[PDB]
């Protein structure tokens, strides 16, 4: 089956940027884009962005462009994304999700998912002193 | 419908080769001449021993060989042993479409 | 179906992109014949039938057109001036089950060869040359029917492939069936190119005084050219005259 | 290997009417016509008459056309017989036998076999006060 291989927990001071990782695992990673969330412990899991395999491109909400970045190493089957910064409030616990993706028909083809089907048991990062 | 002429039991034959007659009437045995004979022994069902008038299913041992028209047909044996022997049931392929079978008749090895 | 009264299916009124079907990895085998698969969707047709059955995989080779054999000769063929399209793929996966499942039958006796798409149904007992044969069947005189069996571990060369065959006529208006393309305003008067539902061409489209009787859905010269037909989206009488041409 | 498999034992009082069942195994169904043969013990085992999977309808002898009938069920690889009669003769086994079937072969095809290669093990009626 399809899964995801978040990254371990991490712990970072304020002030210093912190990197998690997922192994896109049983499908072809190509297929679909990666979206990160996150959930302060207890308030909306609301945090949205995302980045397409097929390419660099990579697309954040505007409280974090400019504030974080995400890479695939293709071959390894890996997204990698890193909070550049690590705000005291971040108090991070991220998940990894298979998002959006091309899923073209027999016929014409389109962007077709615009869903979330799959999420990655997700590390805590603990930012703060 | 009548049943095939057939004797009742081989004798003269201890070991050896004697032959079983099952003269039908026109309709069956000089009609279509698809003739068969068939070897019952107690309870167990009965194995197709002649598949057509001269000739041997596979499994058949190479004593037994079916013969003859013109007259009605027959059942020739061979190396007569004290395991073949049993009762064997003529039968026949009739104008209507049906079969019809002959009243058997019993071995008899010494 | 069994391909002993193999079932057609009239397909009207409607519209369809044919390769939304053959697009998918599922159908084993295609071919069509006077048209091809990829252009059809331009096409416009009188009438579509859509003839259903099951036969042995090896027996496909015999629905084509000419090709003929103990399938092509007693329960269905092709005509020589065929024109549509011949689709099977394996179907030992659905009508197929451990013990063999004998529902699909075939004839496999009949007097004389098929006419092209001739069903015949009859179940009647074939006689070779008997007296009559009062309905029993035995020593020359025959049930005509036999059935396949397709237990799942036989030789995949006669494990059921389901056959259809689509079947339509390419000449101009009425059409019940059309691939699918959006459409334009008219113009008249000016030289343009044209088409409707099919019959293309170019020239000068006009008004015209000539009396099309109610039913008359395209019309011809003493040329045997197109030279009147009817808008499809609105009846109206248009009159095709070439653009203006010659020596210089 | 081909076999069949005759329903067990069975018991009907005089003037009643019964029924048997030969399931088919390791074996075509519709490649061959279903004999009947049987008799009273010691009786000239001489019974005949057929059913056709491939068709249904019969045929039987003279002596019986009129008080049995036979049926299939083809999908459990199945044949029946029942006689519609329990007459005191009627008694003692009765087999069910493969028959006559198609032998098609290269061009020609026709009926083939006239010979009931094979036989089940029967059932005795016991069809008697
Ligand atoms: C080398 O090459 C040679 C060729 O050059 C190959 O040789 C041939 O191979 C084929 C296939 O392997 C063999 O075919 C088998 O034939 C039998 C039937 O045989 C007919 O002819 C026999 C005499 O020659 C006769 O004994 C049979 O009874 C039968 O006669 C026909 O049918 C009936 C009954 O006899 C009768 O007609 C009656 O006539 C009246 C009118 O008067 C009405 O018409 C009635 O309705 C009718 O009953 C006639 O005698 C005659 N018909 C006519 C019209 O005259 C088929 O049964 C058999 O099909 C079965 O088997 C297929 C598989 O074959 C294997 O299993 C069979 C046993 O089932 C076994 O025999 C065979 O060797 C093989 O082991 C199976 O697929 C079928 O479904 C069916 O179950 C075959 O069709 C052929 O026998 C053989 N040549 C000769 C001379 O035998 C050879 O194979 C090559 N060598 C290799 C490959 O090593
Ligand atoms: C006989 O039986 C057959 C089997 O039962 C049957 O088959 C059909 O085949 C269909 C395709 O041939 C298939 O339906 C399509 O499939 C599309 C692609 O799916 C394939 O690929 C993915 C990825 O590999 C697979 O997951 C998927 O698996 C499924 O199918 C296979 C067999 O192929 C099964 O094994 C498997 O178990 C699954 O069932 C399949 O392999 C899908 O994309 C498609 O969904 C679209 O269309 C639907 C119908 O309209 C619609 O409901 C969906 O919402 C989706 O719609 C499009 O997507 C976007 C959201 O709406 C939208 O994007 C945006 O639109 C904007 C509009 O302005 C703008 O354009 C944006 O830019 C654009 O991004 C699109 O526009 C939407 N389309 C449109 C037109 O608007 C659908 O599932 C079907 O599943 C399959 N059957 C089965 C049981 O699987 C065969 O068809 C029949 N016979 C006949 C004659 O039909």
């Amino acid at each position: 089956q399809v899964q995801l291989v978040q990254s371990g927990a991490e712990v970072k001071k304020p002030g210093a940027s912190v990197k998690v990782s997922c192994k896109a695992s049983g499908y072809t990673f190509t297929g679909y884009y990666m979206h990160w969330v996150r959930q302060a412990p207890g308030q909306g899991l609301e945090w949205m962005g995302w980045i397409n395999p097929n390419s660099g491109g990579t697309n954040y909400a505007q409280k974090f462009q400019g504030r974080v970045t995400m890479t695939r190493d293709t071959s390894i089957t890996t997204a990698y994304m890193e909070l550049r910064r690590l705000r005291s409030d971040d108090t991070a616990v991220y998940y990894c999700a298979r998002g959006l993706g091309v899923g073209c028909s027999g016929g014409n083809c389109y962007l077709d998912y615009y869903y979330m089907d799959v999420w990655g048991k997700g590390t805590t990062v603990t930012v703060s002193s | 419908q009548s049943a095939l002429t057939q004797p009742a039991s081989v004798s003269g034959s201890p070991g050896q080769s004697i032959t079983i007659s099952c003269t039908g009437t026109s309709s069956d045995v000089g009609g279509y001449n698809y003739v068969s004979w068939y070897q019952q022994h107690p309870g167990k069902a009965p194995k197709l021993m002649i598949y057509d008038v001269s000739k041997r299913p596979s499994g058949v041992s190479n004593r037994f060989s079916g013969s003859k028209s013109g007259n009605t047909a027959s059942l020739t044996i061979s190396g007569l042993q004290a395991e073949d022997e049993g009762d064997y049931y003529c039968s026949s392929y009739t104008s209507s479409s049906t079969w019809v079978f002959g009243g058997g008749t019993k071995l008899t090895v010494l | 179906a069994s391909v002993y009264a193999w079932n057609r299916k009239r397909i009207s009124n409607c519209v369809a992109d044919y390769s939304v079907l053959y697009n998918s990895a599922s159908f084993s085998t295609f071919k069509c014949y006077g048209v091809s698969p990829t252009k059809l969707n331009d096409l416009c047709f009188t009438n579509v039938y859509a003839d259903s059955f099951v036969i042995r995989g090896d027996e496909v080779r015999q629905i084509a057109p000419g090709q003929t054999g103990k399938i092509a000769d007693y329960n269905y063929k092709l005509p020589d001036d065929f024109t549509g399209c011949v689709i099977a793929w394996n179907s030992n996966n659905l009508d197929s089950k451990v013990g063999g499942n004998y529902n699909y039958l075939y004839r496999l006796f009949r007097k004389s060869n098929l006419k092209p798409f001739e069903r015949d149904i009859s179940t009647e007992i074939y006689q070779a040359g008997s007296t009559p044969c009062n309905g029993v069947e035995g020593f020359n005189c025959y049930f005509p029917l036999q059935s396949y069996g397709f237990q799942p571990t036989n030789g995949v060369g006669y494990q059921p492939y389901r056959v259809v065959v689509l079947s339509f006529e390419l000449l101009h208006a009425p059409a019940t069936v059309c691939g699918p393309k959006k459409s334009t305003n008219l113009v008249k008067n000016k030289c343009v190119n044209f088409n409707f539902n099919g019959l293309t061409g170019t020239g000068v489209l006009t008004e015209s005084n000539k009396k099309f009787l109610p039913f008359q859905q395209f019309g011809r010269d003493i040329a045997d050219t197109t030279d009147a037909v009817r808008d499809p989206q609105t009846l109206e009488i248009l009159d095709i005259t070439p653009c203006s041409f010659g020596g210089v």
